[PDB]
């Protein structure tokens, strides 16, 4: 506790990176299994250009439903503890995998979305561009209004290039940090997971927090394991006493 | 680190 604690209460430049780890507990799977509409695929096998050319109905259903569920769910413990070391002035900056606006609707600021956002809905072929409210019904196949093409999630799918400006700020982000929680994240996923090893390699600290053992586990100066929600609510209550 | 989003 208390080392931890200090760490996190003394940090100058903390920040964080999370993934579906902390969502599982608003109901959203952690897509670490099948793809939870059918249960017939990897969700690789669906988050992926391939698929899209191949039947980008089927690739759309499942969109719809992963939106539907999301814009349904509401943020849990972990996502509230994260909006509050922010409120707290000791999270500078949350870099997210995740694809939900969970972060977001529990109050998180200053939120870098590495893999873009089921609220986002944007034309394969031109710049259009726009946020969702509700899931759309498919079929149809949802168009462009300006130019008719197809649409798409605004998601990275496996085998695109992270937005370049997306990435760099993030890189820009963990470059400065002292300290990161790594949070419902299996440090799989690249480039993503190797963000946590440059705080460590410019002399930070990384606090993990994840109910399993990960590749980055090794070099974490502390790893939690239990519910995250639970974990970080435990965390933020002490960091408030802490700073108080 | 970049690259594609990929598994490692
Ligand atoms: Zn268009």
């Amino acid at each position: 506790d208390e080392k931890l604690l200090k760490t996190i209460a003394e940090s100058k430049y903390l920040v964080a990176l999370t993934g579906a780890g902390v969502s599982a507990e608003s109901g959203i799977p952690t897509f670490r299994g099948k793809d939870g509409l059918w249960n017939r695929y990897r969700p690789e096998e669906l988050a992926n250009p391939q698929a899209f050319a191949k039947d980008p109905e089927k690739v759309w259903k499942w969109y719809a439903w992963r939106m539907e569920k999301v814009f349904n769910a509401q943020p849990n413990k972990a996502h509230q503890a994260f909006a509050e070391l922010e409120r707290l002035g000791v999270l500078k900056c949350l870099i997210t995998q995740n694809v939900d606006d969970l972060h977001e609707r529990a109050g998180s600021r200053n939120v870098i979305h590495l893999h873009g956002s089921l609220r986002v809905v944007r034309c394969t072929s031109c710049n259009n561009s726009f946020e969702v409210e509700s899931a759309p019904k498919i079929p149809p196949l949802p168009k462009c209004d300006k130019c008719g093409s197809l649409l798409r999630p605004g998601v990275v799918w496996f085998g695109e290039m992270l937005p370049p400006d997306v990435l760099d700020r993030a890189m820009r982000e963990v470059e400065r940090a002292d300290v990161i929680i790594v949070a419902g994240t299996s440090a799989v996923v690249q480039p993503a997971a190797s963000l946590p090893l440059i705080v460590k390699q410019r002399g930070g600290a990384i606090i993990e927090i994840n109910p399993d053992e990960t590749p980055l586990t090794p070099i974490a100066d502390y790893s939690l394991r239990g519910k995250a929600g639970e974990v970080m609510d435990e965390l933020v209550r002490h960091v408030r006493k802490a700073l108080s | 680190k970049g690259g594609a989003k990929r598994h490692r």
